[PDB]
RNA sequence: GGUUGAAACACGACCUGAGAAA
């Protein structure tokens, strides 16, 4: 029976200047022998608190923790831009370590509005059998946001892929990509193809469009 | 010179199911002999999975019940450098995955104040494939929000990962380059785009350079806008 | 439980306390 760090909440969206809590319950005693780190996405964690309440050297200031009995609590006291990531907190009273399945923090803003750009496929890549064609929505806020795609003004279905950035380290604000393939065969059968893209900065969905080879 | 504390990794890659992978974490700044050295993975999409550790002054060895019987902790302090033998690998041990310093007690307690930089292990029998890069043309007739926009497209590479630059660097103002997607097809596929002044198409030279180091693939395209 | 030896075990020094497997 392995301690289990249960974390809490999930995930959270606060604004520069706030203060944020995240908390982590151990699932029987492990002392004050709890760390916090800063994750973000596909690098290294960074040691922010150990033993429940102490600051490593060299963190901000704006970083502390305190226990409660088998309650662990992480604040940060005024939240930067820089702070969204995936924050883990991690036991090591005993052997084997186990870590809390992390809260992600997320900096709230006000909304924005995306610009939208729509690429056909290049000549290059028709000639391999296979047309991608890319909607881009750059720069918004929040994440949520549909895109639509209609080719002779049908409504595309189970044919497309979309990719967000994570939030820019400055302003906040998110880029998407959404990518529909298609045969060569099926894409020269068409003519008109756009992208329809609803947001709450955008008073109505703007679309995007070109002709299949008409410049 | 300043002596900076530094945890590198290496080893790391494609391997069959049931193949075996020696990962390496080669330490400067500090000796190795007087920490405690871990290793910690993640699976993607998931969290933070402590693998393994080794001791200081007595080279004691503690495991993950996931791992024992499987993988091998180890350090040479004759090299500085630190191993995880990994063998019978499952696709369930993809990851990267990171060595750890842990503290010293006084100044950090347990905490692991300083991580390697993380190594893709990915178990799987498929084959390594390079990317092909197409162009997302841009056009001063296609403006949005005060910009025109332009990218590359890479397309049915394995395994991740590729890295994307503008002008060989020399552009990273309004860049994004999206996290790849898997496609039906197994093979992953991604674009970066940039924003550009539309006054500059045709005063200005645009070309990604993609770089796939498993096929040792490194292409630049050039991205104009088309003759219409 | 805490301090401490570059130190969770092994190899050491301590503090609180009836006892640090408390």
């Amino acid at each position: 029976s392995d301690i289990q760090m249960t974390q809490s909440p999930s995930s959270l969206s606060a604004s520069v200047g706030d203060r944020v809590t995240i908390t982590c319950r151990a699932s029987q005693s492990v002392s004050s022998a709890v760390a916090w780190y800063q994750q973000k996405p596909g690098k290294a964690p960074k040691l922010l608190i150990y033993s429940a309440s102490s600051l490593y050297s060299g963190v901000p200031s704006r970083f502390s923790g305190s226990r409660s009995g088998t309650d662990f609590t992480l604040t940060i006291s005024s939240l930067q831009p820089e702070d969204f990531a995936t924050y883990y907190c991690q036991q090591s009273y005993s052997f084997p370590s186990t870590f809390g399945q992390g809260t992600k923090v997320e900096i709230k803003r006000t909304v924005a509005a995306p610009s939208v750009f729509i690429f056909p496929p290049s000549d290059e890549q028709l000639k391999s059998g296979t047309a991608s064609v890319v909607c881009l929505l750059n720069n918004f806020y929040p994440r949520e946001a549909k895109v639509q795609w209609k080719v002779d003004n049908a409504l595309q279905s189970g044919n497309s892929q979309e990719s967000v950035t994570e939030q820019d380290s400055k302003d906040s604000t998110y880029s998407l990509s959404s990518t529909l393939t298609l045969s060569k065969a099926d894409y020269e059968k068409h003519k008109v193809y756009a992208c329809e893209v609803t947001h709450q900065g955008l008073s109505s969905p703007v679309t995007k469009s070109f002709n299949r080879g008409e410049c | 010179e300043i002596s900076e504390v530094q945890l590198v990794e290496s080893g790391g890659g494609l391997v069959q199911p049931g193949g075996s992978l020696r990962l390496s974490c080669a330490a400067s700044g500090f000796y190795i002999s007087y920490s405690s050295i871990h290793w910690v993975r993640q699976a993607p999409g998931k969290g933070l999975e402590w693998v393994a550790s080794i001791s200081p002054y007595s080279g004691s060895t503690y495991y993950a019940d996931s791992v024992k019987g499987r993988f091998t902790i180890s350090a040479d302090t004759s090299k500085n450098t630190a191993y995880l033998q990994m063998n019978s690998l499952r696709a369930e041990d993809t990851a990267v995955y990171y060595c750890a310093r842990q503290g010293y007690r006084r100044r950090s307690g347990r905490g692991f104040d300083y991580w390697g930089q993380g190594t893709l292990v990915t178990v799987s029998s498929a084959s390594t494939k390079g990317p092909s890069v197409f162009p997302l043309a841009p056009s001063s007739k296609s403006t949005s929000g005060g910009t025109a926009a332009l990218g590359c497209l890479v397309k049915d590479y394995f395994p991740e990962p590729v890295t994307v630059s503008w002008n060989s660097g020399a552009l990273t103002s309004g860049v994004h380059t999206f996290p790849a997607v898997l496609q039906s097809s197994g093979l992953y596929s991604l674009s970066s785009v940039v924003t550009v002044p539309s006054s500059s198409l045709g005063t200005q030279t645009y070309i990604c350079n993609v770089n796939h180091k498993p096929s040792n693939t490194k292409v630049d395209k050039k991205v104009e806008p088309k003759s219409c």
